[PDB]
């Protein structure tokens, strides 16, 4: 993931793991 | 005509908040009414900061130009509530009220987390009409997903969230900014992270539409049990995603096949997609919208 941010992308929106 | 945040006024006597209807890392969304006319609006409240200024202006500039289309939630205006010296001010973005919430929410509240196929076809057609308007105006949305498709209390469909959208200046023009939401991102957008030469265009929105149709059919995008970092490794390498169940019509399966062509130069354009039988042939639109509205109301 929900909250995972990678560089310039939005929040994951769907997941984690 | 670019907005100048310094000219926005306090909303003192123009709108009043009524109830809080949404909340996230972006800010709050309220149900509001114009104090003079009584008309209904959604009001998105964010506090002001230079650090989020570029996306704010892009949202407002895109809305002012394009939100008059019936498949885009309409922009009414903006204000800045002025707070005392220790406290941040807040921007209010006044929009058409979408009382049924998001497609993501609709799925969450449904038995089995799966919409009826005819519902999916109607929603997908409305999204494509919005995309068609945008693409013909040299706009790329860049964040198509169920969370950014809202429904009115009458089962009308509206696109939202223009903060990372791209405005091109030529028809053939291309972009390379690495941006989006991982599970819905097109392989040619993902490629821009490690490949400083890569480019994409409007067809990346059509990939995301394909993932959103799968979201409606199955309750989540593909690879939803992978960590986002592994999803981003697998989207460009896996074969194109397919619907799990063979119960879906050949029409629906064919439409997913057309959206999710990995080679983007061979992916069909928005106009061609509009003519696909899954989208083009919906002679029972009246009945479908009634069923959607009734299902929405059942789920509260």
């Amino acid at each position: 993931s929900w909250g995972f941010i990678y560089k310039t992308l939005k929040s994951s929106g769907s997941c984690s793991c | 005509d670019e907005i100048d945040l310094s000219a926005l006024r306090d909303p003192a006597g123009i709108f009043e908040l009524v109830e809080l209807v949404g909340n996230g890392t972006y800010g709050q969304v309220y149900k509001g009414r114009h104090v003079k006319t009584g008309q209904l609006a959604a009001i998105k409240v964010m506090d002001v900061t230079g650090d989020e200024e570029e996306e704010i202006k892009q949202e407002i500039n895109m809305l002012k130009k394009y939100s008059h289309h019936r498949n885009i939630a309409t922009y009414y205006g903006a204000f800045i509530k002025k707070n005392p010296p220790g406290m941040d001010d807040q921007l209010w973005l006044v929009m058409e009220f979408c009382g049924a919430g998001s497609v993501t929410d609709l799925i969450k509240n449904t038995k089995g987390n799966t919409l009826k196929e005819e519902w999916i076809a109607y929603i997908c057609r409305e999204i494509l009409r919005g995309l068609s308007h945008l693409h013909q105006h040299k706009v790329i949305h860049r964040d198509i997903k169920g969370q950014n498709v809202l429904l009115t209390e009458n089962a009308e469909v509206k696109l939202v969230d223009f903060g990372v959208s791209a405005q091109l200046d030529r028809t053939v023009g291309r972009r390379n900014t690495f941006i989006g939401t991982p599970y819905w991102m097109a392989p040619e957008v993902i490629a821009c992270d490690e490949n400083p030469d890569a480019t994409y265009d409007f067809k990346s929105d059509l990939w995301s539409l394909g993932i959103t149709a799968i979201e409606m059919a199955e309750g989540a995008p593909p690879l939803c049990d992978m960590h986002p970092m592994r999803a981003l490794f697998l989207i460009p390498r896996n074969p194109a995603p397919r619907l799990k169940s063979k119960k879906w019509s050949k029409k629906f399966q064919s439409f997913i096949e057309s959206c999710l062509v990995k080679n983007h130069s061979q992916r069909p354009a928005t106009e061609q997609l509009m003519k696909h039988p899954f989208i083009r042939d919906q002679p029972n639109e009246r009945q479908v919208r009634i069923q959607l509205k009734d299902h929405i109301d059942r789920t509260k």
